[PDB]
C-alpha cells in the first residue's frame, strides 16, 4: 500500500489538478 | 394521485429533467419516449436529449448513429441528441499541469516522458464523472435550447455527480467571477422545483423497496423534488390465466406493487405494461408513451 498510496496521490493530484480546467 | 405524467408537460417552466434507477429497466427507452412526446407537442421550441452513460445505447433505441457533437433527428427537426465520452476532452488536451504533478511527486519522493505515455492508455478512474461534468457545464452555458432530458447511469454514479459542484464551490470560495457565478447559478436551477425533477425506475421485485428508500432520502438531503415515480415489465395477467407462468408472476407482483403505492400514495406512480417485441425505431417510441399519458386498462382496473 505503501508505493500504492503514492499511486493513490498521484491520482489524488489528477482530481485536485483537473479542477482549474473548470 | 393520477397515474400520469400529464402534469409535467404543462409545466413549461422546467429546464431539467431526470430519469435515474437501477440497471435493466428502461431507464434509456423511457426517458427517449417522453422527449419525442415533448416535441411534437411544442414545434416552435428547441429540445435536447444527452447521455451520461457509458453504456451509450441511445444509438440503438432510435436506430439511427450519434457522435460525441449535437446533432439532428432524422424523424423529427425541433429534436436534437448527444453523447459525452472521456475520449475527446483527453484528446483535445493532448500536460502542462500534468508535468507539474509529476515534479510535485518527485518531491515528496526526495524528501522522504514516461508518464506522458500513461495518458494515452488512459485508464484513470474516476475520467469518466470528471470530464463529464466538464462537458455539460460548457453545454450548460449555451442558452438556445429550452429543456433538457438525462439517461443518468446507475445511482451509485449519478448522485456522486449532483454533489460535484456544492464541494466545487466551497474549495474554490475556500482558496480565492465567470467561472464561480456560473456553476452558483447551475447548484441553484437543480434546487428549484419549479425547474428541475428527478424521476424514478424499478420493476416488481424485492431489491425495489431499499433502493427506492435510499435514492429519496439523499434527494431530500441536497432538497432536490421527486414528484413521480415509474414501474415497468408488468404483466396484464391473472388468476383466470391458464398459463401457469404469467399466473405466478402476477401473484409476486401484485405484493409489491400495493406495498409502494401505501408508501408513496403522495407521489404519481405510473404502470407500463410489457410488450411482445424490443422498442427500436420510432413507431413503438411514439406508442410506448400513450401509456404514461393516459393509464392502460388491466384486467383489475375499474
Ligand atoms: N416495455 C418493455 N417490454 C419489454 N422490453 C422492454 C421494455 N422497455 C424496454 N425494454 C427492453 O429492456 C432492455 C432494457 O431497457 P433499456 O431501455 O435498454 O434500458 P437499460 O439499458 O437502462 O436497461 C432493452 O432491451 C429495452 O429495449
Ligand atoms: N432464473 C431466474 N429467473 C428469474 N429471476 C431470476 C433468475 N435468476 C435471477 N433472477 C433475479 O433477477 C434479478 C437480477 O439477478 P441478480 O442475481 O439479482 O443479479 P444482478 O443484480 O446482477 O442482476 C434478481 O431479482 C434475481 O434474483
Ligand atoms: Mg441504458
Ligand atoms: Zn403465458
Amino acid at each position: 500500500q505503501k508505493y500504492l498510496l503514492v499511486f493513490w496521490i498521484a491520482l489524488i493530484l489528477l482530481i485536485i489538478g483537473i479542477y482549474y480546467v473548470l | 394521485m393520477l397515474p400520469s405524467l400529464h402534469d409535467i408537460l404543462d409545466q413549461h417552466t422546467y429546464k431539467w429533467i431526470f430519469f435515474g434507477g437501477k440497471g435493466g429497466v428502461g431507464k434509456t427507452t423511457t426517458s427517449s419516449s417522453f422527449s419525442v412526446l415533448m416535441a411534437e407537442t411544442r414545434p416552435n421550441e428547441k429540445f435536447l436529449l444527452l447521455s451520461t452513460d457509458p453504456a451509450h445505447n441511445i444509438s440503438d433505441a432510435f436506430d439511427q448513429k450519434f457522435g460525441k457533437a449535437p446533432t439532428q433527428v432524422s424523424g423529427i427537426p425541433n429534436l436534437y441528441a448527444m453523447e459525452v465520452d472521456a475520449s475527446n476532452e483527453m484528446k483535445s488536451a493532448v500536460x502542462x499541469x500534468x508535468x507539474x504533478x509529476x515534479x510535485x511527486x518527485x518531491x515528496x519522493x526526495x524528501x522522504x516522458t514516461c508518464a506522458s505515455s500513461f495518458i494515452k492508455d488512459g485508464t484513470f478512474p474516476g475520467m469518466d464523472e470528471m470530464w463529464s461534468f466538464i462537458n455539460l457545464i460548457k453545454l450548460i452555458d449555451t442558452n438556445e435550447y429550452s429543456t433538457v432530458i438525462f439517461d443518468t447511469a446507475p445511482t451509485g454514479h449519478t448522485l456522486r455527480f449532483l454533489e460535484l459542484p456544492e464541494t466545487v464551490n466551497k474549495v474554490l470560495e475556500i482558496f480565492t467571477y465567470p467561472k464561480i457565478d456560473v456553476v452558483k447559478r447551475i447548484s441553484a436551477e437543480f434546487r428549484d422545483p419549479s425547474l428541475c425533477t428527478f424521476v424514478g425506475v424499478c420493476i416488481p421485485e424485492f431489491l425495489s423497496l431499499y433502493e427506492t428508500e435510499r435514492l429519496v432520502q439523499r434527494l431530500a438531503v441536497l432538497d432536490m423534488d421527486c414528484h413521480a415515480i415509474v414501474i415497468n415489465f408488468v404483466l396484464d395477467a391473472n388468476a383466470a390465466t391458464p398459463c401457469s407462468m404469467c399466473r405466478s408472476r402476477a401473484r409476486m407482483q401484485n405484493k409489491y406493487i400495493d406495498q409502494i403505492n401505501e408508501l408513496y400514495d403522495d407521489f404519481n406512480i405510473v404502470l407500463s405494461p410489457l410488450r411482445h417485441d424490443e422498442v427500436r425505431g420510432i413507431a413503438n417510441l411514439r406508442d410506448y408513451a400513450e401509456t404514461l399519458i393516459k393509464p392502460y386498462r388491466f384486467c383489475w382496473s375499474a
